[PDB]
């Protein structure tokens, strides 16, 4: 499998098959496939050096290693889609052992530039991927080119993982099963030839062709994209907050030793040292429970602020901050979450340094409607929709018609003021109480990125069961918005986070 | 009886008997070192 670590770099060569038997269309998935691939790879923030080749009867070098804008994504994605399915028109045939030679030509050149002895040459480990039918029919049995290309890197068990090969068959291929065997040859029990359908299929069979265990880098937003992998590693950052009040309430992680929540969960006081957070662990699905150093309290925030214009439970600025008490051993089940408006977050949205604040909010909230995601109680990953501008006015209007939190209320405004965000309407889901504190996050570039944290609701359906209703009031949302309380986190996160100029 | 106990104290003392050996090639993958301490049992 693919180690996906820091040390060392890491050479994809991607060959592409070019003859007449795929059509051109074919050819086009090949290309998508090639370039959610890619994408994939990129994302880790690793040292990689990606080369295509088309392949029909020759082998065509659209980039190399040997050039330095193999490592960049932009100049890769380019030549990914300069290929043309005619840059073969005149041998339409399939030569195979010519494709596997120029990887043998280009890995020589590149030897010998850095050199025998060098370490430059010694940690890259380099794994070869196939999109093709198979049904190779001249130049050659591409085995010997398999065979030529081992003694050149000296492979045998004691180098194993420092070459992958993978023959795939993608589209509506009429693919030959015995071919892709000898080339993708099995090592171990795992598995180098595949025959699927669509890039979907491909995307899931490629997150099982990626080692990310080796590193601990630790950037944020590094999920889990299989459907198979369990909901703690598709969310590492959920934590579990439990007070004295027996309650639970839920976080996110943001670094190894700060988590954020609300600050209506703390009901009984501020004794942080009777507050117990579970995070995440790969060892068991329990967790591993950890003590608060300290606690940070919104000043601001007070449930009974209003109370003297008939307001029971007013949420303004319902964030708390806690410190725990060591730091957490970073895995696939715990990462944090970064916070936009941050250089963190503008790695990890791959943005020019000279960003704002004001742009990130511009970059996520980009939309009248922006998708979002909130963390059930069973761990589960449900869907919700943003609104803003003109429509944020639209879902608040409708706290006018509640009967109980709101005796005597007449200024919408009052209550639901810019730090609350929009959710709830028609089929969004409705989190209740034991899940607020919980991320309000957002998927882009592969990446994680919590806008807010919920703090209260018009629905409660928990009270693993949830049922909507449709009665006034209509079910809706509202969670603290994460731009709007820069001041405070960037007083209390400076020195853990490097925050970006407003 | 200060010959007695200089006698006795340097009849019996005991030193840590460390047999410290380092293994060191170039092999055609590069250059590898190995320590194995036997202060105190034998290694493998
Ligand atoms: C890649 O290697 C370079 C040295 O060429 C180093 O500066 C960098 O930190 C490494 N890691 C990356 C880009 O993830
Ligand atoms: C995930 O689980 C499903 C259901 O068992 C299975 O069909 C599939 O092969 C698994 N792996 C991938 C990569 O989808
Ligand atoms: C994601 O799940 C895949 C399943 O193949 C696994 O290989 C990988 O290590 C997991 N990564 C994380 C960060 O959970």
């Amino acid at each position: 499998k693919i180690q996906i670590q820091r040390s060392g770099h890491l050479n994809l060569y991607l060959l592409l098959d070019c003859s007449q038997s795929v059509s051109e269309n074919d050819f086009l998935i090949f290309k998508e496939s090639a370039s959610l691939m890619v994408d994939r790879i990129f994302s880790f923030e690793i040292n990689v050096s990606v080369a295509i080749i088309t392949f029909a009867s020759e082998p065509k070098v659209l980039m190399s290693v040997l050039n330095d804008n193999s490592r960049d994504m932009t100049e890769v994605i380019s030549s990914l889609e300069n290929a043309n399915y005619k840059d073969h028109e005149n041998g339409t045939g399939t030569n195979t052992y010519a494709a596997l030679n120029s990887v043998y030509l280009m890995m020589n050149n590149q030897m010998r530039l850095l050199g025998m002895e060098t370490m430059a040459w010694q940690e890259i480990r380099h794994a070869i991927i196939l999109l093709t039918d198979g049904k190779s029919n001249m130049g050659g049995s591409p085995k010997t080119a398999v065979d030529h290309i081992r003694e050149i890197l000296n492979i045998n068990q004691k180098r194993n993982d420092y070459l992958d090969i993978y023959a795939i068959g993608v589209g509506k291929l009429d693919v030959d099963w015995r071919e892709l065997n000898e080339l993708g040859s099995k090592k171990d029990g795992e598995r180098h030839a595949f025959i699927l359908q669509d890039t979907k299929a491909l995307h899931q069979v490629f997150e099982h062709m990626l080692d990310v265990s080796k590193l601990t880098d630790t950037i944020c937003g590094v999920g889990n994209m299989s459907a198979n992998a369990s909901d703690q590693e598709r969310t590492p950052w959920h934590v579990t907050i439990k007070p004295k009040s027996q309650e639970t309430c839920r976080g996110a992680l943001i670094s190894d030793q700060w988590v954020l929540t609300a600050a209506h969960c703390f009901r009984d006081g501020n004794d942080h040292s009777l507050w117990r957070v579970n995070v995440g662990d790969p060892k068991s699905q329990w967790g591993k429970e950890f003590l608060i150093e300290k606690a940070v309290i919104s000043p601001g925030f007070d449930v009974f602020a209003k109370k003297n214009q008939g307001i029971l439970e007013f949420y303004g600025d319902d964030i708390a901050l806690l410190k725990l008490a060591q730091k957490v051993k970073m895995s696939t089940h715990a990462r944090p979450i970064c916070l936009p408006c941050t250089m963190e977050a503008n790695l990890a949205l791959r943005r020019p340094q000279g960003s704002t604040c004001r742009d990130h909010e511009n970059e996520l909230l980009n939309k009248q409607s922006v998708p979002a995601h909130f963390v059930a109680l069973n761990g589960s990953k449900l869907n919700i929709n943003l609104k803003m501008g003109v429509e944020w006015t639209s879902c608040a209007e409708v706290v006018s018609q509640e009967k109980t939190m709101f005796p005597n209320l007449t200024d919408v405004r009052e209550v639901v003021t810019d730090q609350f965000l929009c959710s709830g309407t028609q089929e969004d889901e409705s989190p209740c109480k034991g899940e607020a504190g919980g991320a309000v996050f957002l998927e882009r570039r592969f990446r994680f990125f919590q806008v807010g944290l919920v703090s209260w609701g018009l629905y409660n359906p928990c009270l693993r069961k949830r049922a909507p209703r449709s009665k006034v009031p209509p079910p809706r949302d509202f969670h603290i918005n994460l731009f709007r309380m820069q001041p405070w986190l960037r007083q209390h996160l400076g020195d853990v986070l490097n925050f970006l100029p407003l | 009886l200060d010959a007695l106990s200089a006698y006795w104290i340097a009849s019996h003392t005991t030193e840590e008997r460390g047999l410290n050996v380092t293994l060191s090639s170039t092999g055609r993958n590069g250059f590898k070192s190995h320590a194995l301490q036997l202060n105190n049992l034998e290694e493998e």
